RNA sequence: UUUCACUCAUUUCGUUAAAUGUUAA
RNA sequence: AAGGUUCCUAAACAACAUUACUUGGAUUAGGGUGAAUCGAUCCUAAAUUACAGAUGGAAAUCCUUAAGAAAAGGAUUGAAAGGGAAUAAGAUUAAUAGUUCUUAAUCAAGAGAAAUGGUAACAUAUCAUGAACUUUAAAAUGGAGUGUGAAAAUCUACGGAAGAGUUCUCUUUUCUUCUUAACAAAAGUAAAUUCCACUGAAAUGAAUCAAUCAGAGAAGUGGAAUUUAUUGGCUUUGUAAGAAAUUCAAUGAAUUGUGGUAUUUUUGCAGUCUUCAUAAAAAUUAAAGGGAAUCUUUUGCUCGUACUAAUAACCGCAACAGGUCUCCAAGAAGCAAAAUCUUUAGUUAAAUAGAAUAACGCAGGUAAGGGAAGUCGGCAACAUAGCUCUGUAAGUUAGCAAGAAAGAGUAGCUCUGGUGAUUAUCGAAUCAGAACUUUAAAGGUUAGGGGAAUCCGACUGUUUAAUAAAAACAUAGCAUUCUGAUAAAUCUAAAAGGUUCAUUACAGAAUGUGAUUUCUGCCCAGUGCUCUG
RNA sequence: GAUUCACGCAGUGUUAACGUGCAAAUUACUUGUCAUAUUUGAGUAUAGGGGCGAAAGACUCAUCGAACUAUCUAGUAGCUGG
């Protein structure tokens, strides 16, 4: 797994065609988007909830989206 | 304390069957199988350590990027700097001099 | 520490007084150090029976099996220096 | 301790199958069968073997084809 | 009877040299026209211990008087010798120490080392520790030089054979008196099957022919014929003289 | 032993195979006499020497 | 028959069978 | 390794496990072993075996690259402990799991006039061309001892959360849980070593437990590199809390800090010591010198994989007190992996029991007074036994004897002082001393009897498996003999055959004596050996 | 190739136990030894007038002052038994 430090390469990373799935998973303190990929597991650490809509919008409608809470699915 | 088994089918001491013994989740201790320690490089004529080269397996040095197996000079990764700077002397100083010894004297 | 016996006390009181004594000429000459023949510095230390090595100087040199020179192979080099004189002066 | 104690550490077989005559006879450190002689061409018989000789040999197994051609 | 342990030793079974971790064979390299009639340069690498051997050894790195690499040597260090010395072999080699001169060259009196017993042999005599072999004369007459061996037997060679000005180095090396036995099996870590040698007296009557009766002793006289058969010639053989000598 | 050679297991297999009894069925042939195989060995009293 | 001189069988060797011998330069 | 279905389950108990058995490693019938990543397969070591050639009456033997129109250079085999491309955590089965499942990775083979920076050491998500040929390095190198970095275990400091135990006597109490993988990332921050730049050291300095180093250049300041069980060593991060552990409720909920100038283990590093010991090779990989030429995706085959590994699965006729190679390793106490007791795990059955408590036994003990008077002989048993301090002879190879011999102290409780770190706070077991008390103190366990002489062997070592462990053998030291290598010794029927010999007289081969000190007397007739006669 | 303890190992003594044994050589205590001439696994080499032996005629599959196995062989017996 490899861990996408700013908010630039996941919006690149998500608008590009290599995407194969995305699971979101909300903490007592961040959120964090590990976008699923061919190779490896990209995720990224966020703690500022508007920014995270704002990643929300951003996935395609096209592709599955996980939510992943207190209870594991 | 946890005491652990061997996971491969190798049973002696031996320098190949090296392991290293680590935590893991729930408190028991997992077994892993620890790499040789590997010598680096040394200069093709004083025979001291290279420096910039690191010291893993021979095979392992095609898995590293073409920079990071060598040094950036001449004779590099075969001799050190030390090694070379005599080389360029000797190369120079002996032409010059066969040129006043002979060579029209 | 000792009245006569400086090196050879590792080898208590079991090999002969005549034994030990010859022992420890061999044995100190063997482990000291000599003065350097290309770079004059007492740092040459034996490696193995017959190999000699500069320390601070990076040099090996072959020589006896416990001293740097033996006096059979000091008047050697003397001789042969004398007769490669006489070959080269007519 | 040349008898009992001896004994503990036979775990070690000199002999294994063989693969012409199928018997526990191939020596392993020799590479030669004690039994049918292997890879020497010829099967190792002898005469002073008299019984050897009548427990392997002509007649002593399935005659595949010979059966046929002699009955031929 | 049975056979004697010098009996078992021709078999070479555990007898057998215990030559695994030498360097290899130690001689001149092989004779050609740049040796006869030119000198070749040769540079010491470096001197290394050889097992089963008291001298050293020189890993001389000749280049290629006739093609293209390297000609790596493996030569027995002369005392004096250093690492990154040149030395040079040749018929015109100049007298030097490490040089490597045929026979003929060398002025009477001259000190040589690794002599060849024939022509382009690569090395017979003087190659023991400290050991070294002297020019007694010579003979244009036949191409012949006589050398004085290091047994002090003379011998007449002939004069192109090549020989290694110096000592062989390491000498003065039995001078040391081993102390324990445990240091003498060390020391044939590297030779043959030989040290624990049990007396002939003490051996029975099938084992040797001195294995004695009631009294350990030998009973008849130890001084043997040369033509005696290997089994009964055991002791001293065509013994000339007996006794300490004065 | 864990390490065996591919022939030497099947070797293995039919000796298994072979330490079976007589069906019953077998045993009430008219004129039958095999009621017990006699070649019959087990691991604890006799060493198939293989 | 002895003593010689040679090599040509024969022996013992060395190499990548890598300038041997004689002229020539 | 060896065994070979003994593994799991069900039915069943005629036989077997010296009684019995509803039990079983026993009977009957089913089920059970899943790999691109662990091994074999690949490479070579000691060694082994072919065609042709040589030898032999023959069978067959030799040779292993030398003899060959064979093989740029030398053929086959030889390691489940040597070398080696690449996988981990959790869950799952009556039984298989680095092999299945979920998740997350890695590796190999494929498919879609040619760069910058730094003074330098050197550095740059593939970048940034690099053929023949040649070289260098890695794979790939003994052992001892000291110091030290890091991880784990144990112990402990502060702060807690949940559960459990004790509770008429107290105990803010005692115990349990508080975890995290492969592979990668680079907030923060280490120890050690080696190099680079500036400068040039004497009034010589720098440093370690020890060393060791310097005008072929120290110390100082600023840098570069490598190592530290994967990336880059440790904390931290992704994986990842969604898992797992401890509780609670009836599937759903809670928590999952920070440290230590403590001990052990593991793993590296640094120098020191030691050898008449110098402590493997190849497959395979990279770099250099030279200048010839102009991210996605597919596939990963064959074989082993069950179980025991032993006071019941192996070898001894067997469920035999014999034997058989390894890995992991808690607390007390102590110098100690010792004896003794306990926690996690395992087991209470391992060739039958009950009653009575005779003789004679086997094993473990004690004993008045005397103390070897017993006996071939102090055989057996008794006795000494730790640590500290004082003290220690003759003899001697001057190293030892020596723990010589001999004497005193030692418990519990309440205190006092010495030995540091950091800059008032914190921390270590160690030593010394003083009052008081008692049953006067190493002793539960562990734990030398000592002295005066004589003989033999110098010593450490080895030895008649199953009646001899020794004064016997070995040993170092001393001495003698032969041999210049086409030799000496010596195996073979023979041999471009073989061993010492990958050797060369400081060597090879054959013998006697047995450390050191002192000394080895006379005899060459007899028998050997020899002569340059 | 110093002195000792421990894991182990050996076999000095009791000439203890047992001696139709746990065992065709073991058990208990005592004793010694317990890393460099050390201990040990696998592979490999050496074969019967041979090997191997720090030497006891020791070891060479419970067999060694000449192994095991088969043929000559129903070997011969002035000797014993029937």
């Amino acid at each position: 797994p490899k861990q996408v430090q700013e908010f630039k390469q996941i919006l690149k990373l998500l608008k590009s065609g290599s995407i194969r799935a995305v699971r979101v998973k909300t903490n007592g303190e961040n959120t964090k988007f590990k976008v699923r990929c061919a190779k490896y597991l990209y995720t990224y650490i966020c703690a500022d909830k508007a920014k995270a809509e704002e990643l929300k919008k951003a996935i395609p409608k096209d592709i599955h989206v996980v939510e992943i809470a207190k209870k594991a699915p | 304390a946890v005491r652990v088994t061997y996971v491969r089918k190798h049973s002696y001491n031996t320098k190949s069957n090296g392991i290293r013994i680590v935590k893991t989740a729930g408190g028991n201790m997992t077994v892993q199988h620890r790499q040789k320690i590997s010598n680096g490089v040394r200069c093709g004529d004083c025979g001291c350590v290279l420096a910039g080269i690191r010291h893993i397996r021979p095979h392992q040095y095609g898995w590293l990027g073409k920079s990071k197996r060598t040094v950036t000079r001449a004779y590099g990764g075969v001799k050190c700097h030390k090694c070379v700077q005599k080389k360029i002397l000797r190369a120079f100083l002996i032409n010059e001099h066969n040129l006043i010894k002979l060579a029209a004297a | 520490r000792t009245k006569k016996v400086g090196i050879v006390g590792k080898y208590g009181t079991r090999y002969g007084a005549s034994l030990r004594k010859v022992i420890k000429k061999i044995e100190i000459a063997q482990h000291s150090k000599y003065v350097c023949p290309f770079c004059c510095k007492e740092a040459v230390r034996r490696t193995a029976c017959g190999i000699w090595e500069c320390k601070g100087c990076g040099k090996q040199i072959a020589g006896g099996a416990y001293t740097l020179s033996t006096i059979s192979g000091a008047t050697v080099r003397s001789t042969v220096r004398r007769l490669r004189d006489a070959k080269n002066s007519q | 301790t040349k008898g009992t104690s001896c004994r503990g550490t036979r775990h070690n077989k000199t002999h294994i199958l063989c693969k012409r005559c199928g018997k526990r006879s191939w020596h392993l450190q020799k590479q030669r069968c004690a039994s049918c002689g292997y890879p020497d061409a010829k099967m190792r018989q002898y005469a002073w073997g008299y019984k050897a000789l009548r427990r392997r040999t002509q007649g002593t197994g399935r005659m595949r084809h010979l059966k046929i051609a002699l009955k031929r | 009877g049975r056979r004697t342990l010098s009996q078992r030793k021709g078999r070479g079974s555990i007898f057998k040299s215990r030559s695994h971790h030498k360097l290899g064979v130690a001689q001149h390299r092989a004779i050609d026209f740049f040796e006869r009639h030119s000198t070749v340069r040769g540079l010491v690498k470096s001197i290394e211990h050889d097992p089963g051997r008291g001298a050293p050894l020189a890993r001389v790195v000749f280049r290629n008087p006739r093609q293209y690499g390297l000609d790596k040597e493996l030569f027995i260090c002369a005392e004096g010798l250093y690492s990154g010395q040149y030395i040079y072999c040749g018929s015109k080699a100049s007298l030097h120490i490490g040089n490597v001169l045929p026979i003929g060259q060398c002025p009477e009196g001259t000190v040589v080392c690794n002599v060849e017993s024939k022509p382009g042999d690569r090395g017979i005599i003087a190659r023991a520790s400290g050991n070294y072999a002297t020019v007694i004369s010579h003979n244009a007459d036949n191409e012949t030089t006589r050398i004085r061996l290091p047994s002090g037997a003379k011998k007449t060679l002939k004069s192109n054979c090549r020989a290694m000005v110096g000592i062989i180095a390491g000498g003065g090396r039995t001078e040391k008196p081993i102390l324990k036995a445990g240091v003498a099996y060390r020391m044939y870590k590297a030779k043959r099957t030989t040290w624990p040698r049990v007396r002939g007296v003490a051996m029975n009557p099938v084992d040797h022919p001195h294995g004695g009766g009631n009294h350990q002793h030998v009973g008849h006289p130890t001084t043997l014929k040369r033509s005696s058969p290997p089994g009964q010639k055991a002791g001293k053989v065509a013994a000339r003289r007996t006794g300490l000598i004065r | 032993t864990g390490h065996k050679g591919f022939s030497y297991k099947l070797k293995l297999g039919k000796k298994i195979h072979q330490n079976r009894g007589v069906p019953q069925w077998f045993r009430m042939k008219t004129g039958n006499t095999i009621n017990y195989n006699f070649k019959r060995r087990h691991w604890n009293r006799r060493k198939m020497g293989m």
